[PDB]
């Protein structure tokens, strides 16, 4: 019956030493030589996160994951798969960082399914 | 460099080729008018030059 919130540093390191660990077991490689299965990996980590019904207690868990991108690349293998997942995403850029907008978070591209039902009343106005 | 970065860049500089391509437009039409006013100030000119020229004196 307790709120969880758990925080998630580096999908993309936990990917790459499983893109090491299948490589090393001599798995056939997909693009990026990652395996087949790493969507599954993380959707299986991802999907554990939910709110419970009254009948089940009414707790809840909800989590943060990190992507790190390379040059602001978002269309990777990992960062699509990430993206194609979560139910919202929240993008950093440098260059609004740099321009002493911080913290950096890019309206525009930034995006949440669950807005407006996860906001008090006065705040939705 | 990054070709997120260059496709932003390109799309920008296209949005301003097409405004200034707008005020080109627009320039030249303004031009075409002014130029029909000036002939219409022509006359009134000449005639007040070769009405003053002689009584001034």
């Amino acid at each position: 019956g307790k709120h969880v919130l758990v925080v998630y540093d580096d999908l993309s390191k936990q990917a790459a030493a499983y893109r090491e660990l299948s490589l090393l077991l001599r798995r056939p490689p997909g693009r990026e030589a990652y395996p087949g299965d790493i969507f599954y990996l993380h959707s299986r980590l991802l999907e554990r996160a939910a709110k419970l019904s009254d009948a089940k207690g009414g707790g809840s868990l909800t989590a943060l994951p990190f992507v790190e991108t390379q040059a602001g690349d978002i269309s990777a293998y990992i960062p699509t798969n990430v993206i194609s997942i979560t139910d919202g995403q929240i993008f950093l850029q440098s260059d609004l960082f740099f321009s002493g907008v911080r913290p950096a978070i890019n309206a525009g591209l930034s995006v949440s399914r669950v807005g407006g039902a996860a906001q008090i009343k006065a705040m939705k106005k | 460099a990054s070709l997120r970065d260059i496709k932003t860049r390109i799309n920008a500089t296209k949005k301003t080729s097409q405004i200034t391509k707008a005020m080109e437009m627009v320039s030249t039409s303004k031009l075409n008018r002014a130029e029909q006013n000036a002939k219409s100030f022509v006359p009134y000119m000449e005639k007040i030059q070769e009405v003053v020229a002689n009584v001034a004196l």
